[PDB]
């Protein structure tokens, strides 16, 4: 499976952006999608995670109230309609795939990354 | 009185 | 499993003029009381009850004083009009 | 018998969230489904039968529905008092036939878990037996796995694990593994460890000690 | 009314396994009283209801094993299940059939029978030196095993797990607190273990290794 | 003499229309003493005679609670009997159930009835046994083997033998004025056709014959007032048998 990421750019505070992702490969509907941060001189942080259509969606802390995610199964891509931006939501957003039906948090294939920056 | 205990078909 | 109305239009004895539909199926009919051609308003009807072969009967009653009863039913192609006989 | 599905097995939700479970039969039951509510510890408590009537002393914010060879629990304005497990029960055909069953969460930020080991204690070890424990502390939402390692290789069933009740606190899980090894085949190995994955992790976190 | 299960906990391997539900604030009377085990962690399974004449509708899964009764005269309807094997060891929930015989409306308590030719044994306590702290109550029978920290003190951060089932039928559960690192010594730590029918009360203290 | 307490269930599917239209009825006799329409706002076992409302709370309460159990019933047959025939489900179907019990001058059971149709046909029955079950068709013999599992006839002939016997003893103590009346038919002749008209008599089980024979004779009718009526011509004497006259009335 292999995952690209676009849609991203420069934002100023307050703005609105949608990520999307692509999943050229397999068909993404048992597998649940992710969204992380990982910001500059710091590790990875979790942001989203999009599951199966019936069982939710979750977030972080840092983005909950203000980011919601969506899945396109038959589109093979996932929207991340992260409003409400703030300068410290800048980093490079990545996707991961859940090779686990039982939801065990099992990421093998991650995308490239687009860089979100606000200012 | 109805009957109390019934069954479906 | 459609069977016809068998239809009774008769009084108790003001008065009551009672429009007896029996042995019909289904249960859906649609009995109109008519005042001279004209359907009555104040028309009142009984609770539907089967009987032993499982045909419906339903009665439909009114306070009256040329009188008749139309009955419309799956079964009938058009409405059938069966006059009020005091002699039936 | 009639094999009974339920969809989904997990339903993390908050309050005033509208929630939404799906029943399902692997053979025509009519219209002969039932919902159940059970809290942990307590025996279960009917919501709704024949797959729409609502019980007597249900709250009317629970509500079912059947369109065709599937069933659905609702429960519109989610509350406090509405998360636990929903079973589906068929009797359409004998015998009695219940869904696996769906559990409903108190919902919140994603936490991943702070993994913890414990070395055996000297004092059990000279009783002839060894065990090591995983903590896995405050996680959200309740899918994580803990694999056992030593010397770089994966183990299987010689370990068992149990999980907390979503601490009332911060709505949290904790996890408990033990390995249960022999005081013989614990000194055979050096490096002992315990690798979690979790939503909340992008990577897998492992916790190791050496004997 | 209300349903009380009234059966022995503890059942030998390859034995009869007798449970009472007796029925309170009214009578047996023409329900059918249905026996239903919910095994822990799985669902619930559907045993049998007995009818006050004595006919009853067995689960064909077993049927040949199970004999359910019903004593009318004392408002208590049995259940007997034969050569019990570790299968067999699940909360055997006594309910009322709804009244068009479709789900089970009044529930009893549920009782917990236990599958396992295993003596009666005393809980040895474990530490679980560190952040985190807790010690492991292992090799006890039967249940439960209540472990407290610092006599009443300490109910911050205490998280004691269910007791598993070891392979050797000998329960064991661990009990772990997360008090924070700069009290680890300043501050001493002590979980006690109170097993009833094993009349054990150890009470060990919890250091740094 | 001889008593029965009937009662009789129909639910109508409705397509698009919303849930079936379920009404049940239950009958002492000929007299109608409770009904239940689903379509009517009151959503209660309505009293439909004047002694049994002499019984308050507790029991219209608990009537009520058996009678949406019925339309709760009936609704999901209803369901099972389309699936069973493989029907459409635009059209609109019918489900009736009947089962009372029989007494006799002793008031003790006679008889016990449990019957189920769709769509106007047979579909099971009690036997008179009380035991087995005749079922019509080969999709009721599924609901055969349910009912036997369930032991069915033993909970049903608990109920025929049992509280429908000592209910319609009750039924028949607190409405004795009515339940137990018996009422001779006005008979009288009217004026080529020959009519004799039978007027006001109950209950119903009543029988009209011509002797000097090819007569023309309609059902048995409610008057409204609890009574029923009845003719029988001949184009050219009147006999009728009634419990209102223990010897013959020639007209």
């Amino acid at each position: 499976v292999q995952l690209q990421e676009s849609g991203g750019g420069l934002v100023q505070p307050g703005g609105s952006l949608r990520l999307s992702c692509a999943a050229s490969g397999r068909t993404i509907s048992r597998y649940a999608m992710s969204w992380f941060r990982q910001a500059p001189g710091k590790e990875r942080e979790f942001v989203a995670v999009a599951r199966r259509s019936g069982d939710g969606a979750f977030y972080a802390d840092s983005v909950q109230g203000r980011f919601t995610v969506s899945r396109d199964d038959a589109k093979n891509t996932v929207y991340l309609q992260m409003n409400s931006l703030k300068p410290e939501d800048t980093a490079v957003y990545y996707c991961a795939i859940d090779s686990d039906t039982f939801y065990s948090g099992s990421y093998d294939y991650w995308g490239q990354g687009t860089q979100v920056t606000v200012s | 009185s109805l009957l109390q205990h019934l069954i479906g078909l | 499993i459609q069977r016809t109305p068998k239809i009774q239009v008769y009084s108790r004895h003001s008065n009551f003029l009672n429009c007896y539909v029996s042995g019909f199926h289904p249960s859906d009919i649609e009995v109109d009381l008519l005042k001279n051609g004209e359907r009555i308003e104040k028309v009142e009807h009984s609770d539907l009850s089967f009987s032993k072969d499982w045909s419906f009967y339903l009665l439909y009653y009114t306070e009256f004083t040329e009188y008749a009863c139309r009955v419309n039913h799956v079964t009938l192609s058009q409405p059938k009009i069966v006059k009020w006989d005091r002699d039936m | 018998d009639i094999h009974m599905t339920q969809s989904p097995s997990s339903v993390s939700a908050s309050v005033g969230d509208r929630v939404t479970i799906t029943c399902r039969a692997s053979q025509g039951i009519s219209s002969w489904l039932a919902w159940y509510q059970q809290k942990p510890g307590k025996a279960p408590k009917l919501l709704i039968y024949a797959a729409s009537s609502l019980q007597s002393g249900v709250p009317s914010r629970f509500s079912g529905s059947e369109s065709g060879t599937d069933f659905t629990l609702t429960i519109s304005s989610l509350q406090p008092e509405d998360f636990a497990t929903y079973y589906c029960q068929q009797a359409n055909s004998f015998p009695f036939t219940f869904g696996p069953g769906t559990k409903v969460d108190i919902k919140r930020t994603v936490a991943a878990p702070s993994v913890f080991i414990f070395p055996p204690s000297d004092e059990q070890l000279k009783s002839g037996t060894a065990s090591v424990v995983c903590l896995l502390n405050n996680f959200y939402p309740r899918e994580a796995k803990v694999q056992w390692k030593v010397d770089n290789a994966l183990q299987s069933g010689n370990s068992q694990e149990s999980v907390t009740e979503q601490d009332s606190k911060d709505s949290t899980y904790s996890l408990s593994s033990t390995l249960t090894l022999s005081k013989a085949d614990y000194e055979k190995h050096k490096v002992y460890a315990c690798e979690v994955t979790h939503q909340g992790l992008s990577s897998p976190v492992t916790k190791s000690f050496n004997r | 009314v209300q349903l009380q299960e009234s059966g022995p906990g503890l059942v030998k391997p390859s034995e009869t396994l007798s449970l009472t539900c007796t029925v309170s604030g009214g009578s047996i009377s023409t329900y059918y009283w249905s026996w239903i085990r919910q095994p822990p962690g799985k669902g619930l399974e559907w045993i049998g209801y007995i009818y006050y004449s004595g006919s009853t509708n067995y689960n064909p899964s077993l049927k040949s094993r199970v004999t359910i009764s019903v004593d009318t005269s004392k408002n208590q309807f049995s259940l007997k299940l034969s050569s019990v094997t570790a299968a067999d060891m699940a909360v055997y929930y006594c309910a009322r059939i709804t009244e068009i015989h479709d789900a089970f409306e009044i529930w009893g308590q549920g009782t917990m029978v236990t599958v396992s030719s295993a003596s009666t044994k005393g809980p040895s306590v474990f530490p679980l030196a560190p952040a985190a702290l807790g010690c492991l109550v292992k090799d006890y029978f039967p249940e439960p095993v209540t472990v407290s920290w610092n006599s009443g003190a300490l109910t911050s951060g205490v998280h004691t797990f269910p007791a598993v089932l070891q392979s050797s039928g000998l329960y064991s559960l661990s009990s772990v607190v997360t008090v924070p690192s700069s009290s680890l010594g300043t501050q001493t730590y002590i979980c006690n273990v109170n097993h009833k029918p094993s009349n054990t009360k150890v009470d060990k203290r919890v250091e740094p290794k | 003499g001889s008593h029965s307490m009937r009662y009789f269930f129909t639910s109508v599917s409705r397509p698009g229309r919303g849930e079936p239209r379920f009404i049940a009825v239950g009958y002492v006799d000929d007299t109608q003493f409770v009904r239940f329409d689903s379509d009517a706002a009151s959503q209660r076992m309505e009293p439909r005679a004047p002694w049994i409302e002499q019984e308050g709370p507790e029991y219209w309460d608990g009537e009520t609670r058996k009678v949406k159990a019925h339309s709760q019933t009936h609704r999901v047959d209803l369901g099972t009997l389309r699936g069973y025939y493989n029907q459409s489900e635009a059209g609109s179907h019918t489900v009736q159930r009947m089962y009372g019990c029989d007494v006799g001058s002793d008031w003790r059971f006679l008889r016990g009835y449990h019957q189920y149709a769709y769509d106007g046909k047979d579909y099971i029955a009690l036997k008179e046994d009380l035991r087995s079950w005749t079922a019509a068709d080969m999709a009721a013999q599924t609901t055969k083997h349910k009912w036997e599992a369930a032991h069915v006839a033993e909970q049903l002939r608990a109920y025929l033998e049992g509280t429908c016997v000592e209910w319609l003893r009750r039924y028949l103590e607190n409405g004795k004025e009515t339940l137990q009346r018996t009422d001779a038919p006005k008979t009288h002749m009217t004026h080529a056709t020959l009519r004799c008209w039978a007027l006001s008599f109950y209950p119903a089980e009543i029988t009209l014959t011509w002797q000097r024979q090819d007569t023309e004779l309609v059902e048995t009718r409610p008057a409204g007032d609890g009574t029923f009526q009845k003719w029988a011509a001949v184009v050219v004497t009147c006999h009728v048998q009634h419990e209102g006259l223990p010897k013959p009335l020639t007209l």
